[PDB]
């Protein structure tokens, strides 16, 4: 899970 | 004929319309933005999904901010008279009101203004859908 | 009759104003994953706002972040439907  | 109701958009034009997918994965080093691993899975899913809805899909990868603006301008100047609707999907980094080209940011208002009722007459009165996978800031929802 | 120049737009945002949005490096983004699944299942049955509402429910219910960093761990997301549409939208006809 990563953020944009 | 009998009584007619007009509560639904007319979606039986010869074509459903365009589906423009902008898939930004790799960014110029000087921007400091990370590579968006997993975005190709999104782009392939969207292409197949909108294909089965009978949209004319165009996938574009790794566009600069200048290329995004020129693409949107050019698409907005096509003749959409035979098309029911328009769809644009943006996959990128972002902030509130902003999406990133590979070399810097673009105001979302600049992209959507090309399709205003007074600036794209062959889409006036037709639904214009913008689907945006990007951050809108840095807050986290704890749940 | 004139039409407002901002009429007949729909913005399907992956996340609420001011918030991060989540993307899994293996499975794709939470929002796009869910959007495609709901269009596949319901585009021949439901009006578009009701499809997007099912997307809201699926993102909110089925996803939660996992991170070794406490700041980014166990977080949730809700998408944000912004409609200036003037009619119902069905992808089918006749
Ligand atoms: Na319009
Ligand atoms: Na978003
Ligand atoms: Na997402």
């Amino acid at each position: 899970d990563e953020v944009d | 004929s009998g009584i007619s109701l007009d509560n639904s958009y007319k979606m039986d034009y010869p074509e459903m319309g365009l589906c423009i997918i902008i898939n930004n994965k790799n960014f110029h080093k000087s921007t400091g933005m990370t590579s968006r691993s997993g975005t190709d899975v999104d782009a392939a899913n969207l292409r197949e999904t909108f294909r089965n809805l009978k949209y004319e899909v165009r996938n574009k990868n790794d566009l600069t901010r200048e290329e995004i603006v020129e693409l949107m301008r050019d698409v907005s100047k096509e003749d959409h008279s035979k098309r029911s609707s328009f769809v644009c999907v943006l996959l990128s980094h972002g902030e509130e009101g902003i999406i990133f080209g590979t070399n810097g940011p673009v105001d979302l208002k600049k992209i959507t203004n090309f399709f205003r009722g007074d600036r794209c007459r062959s889409l006036t009165g037709k639904p214009k859908l913008f689907i945006i996978q990007a951050c809108r800031g840095t807050e986290l929802d704890c749940g | 009759h004139k039409i407002p120049v901002e009429a007949d737009f729909l913005y399907a945002y992956s996340t609420a104003p001011g918030y991060y949005s989540w993307r899994n490096s293996k499975d794709g983004s939470w929002f796009i994953q869910s959007l495609c699944a709901m269009l596949k299942q319901y585009a021949d049955k439901l009006e578009f706002m009701h499809i997007l509402t099912r997307v809201n429910r699926k993102v909110a219910a089925e996803f939660e972040s996992f991170s070794f960093d406490a700041t980014f761990h166990a977080k949730k997301q809700i998408p944000c439907i912004v409609s200036m549409l003037t009619k119902e939208l069905y992808f089918y006809h006749h």
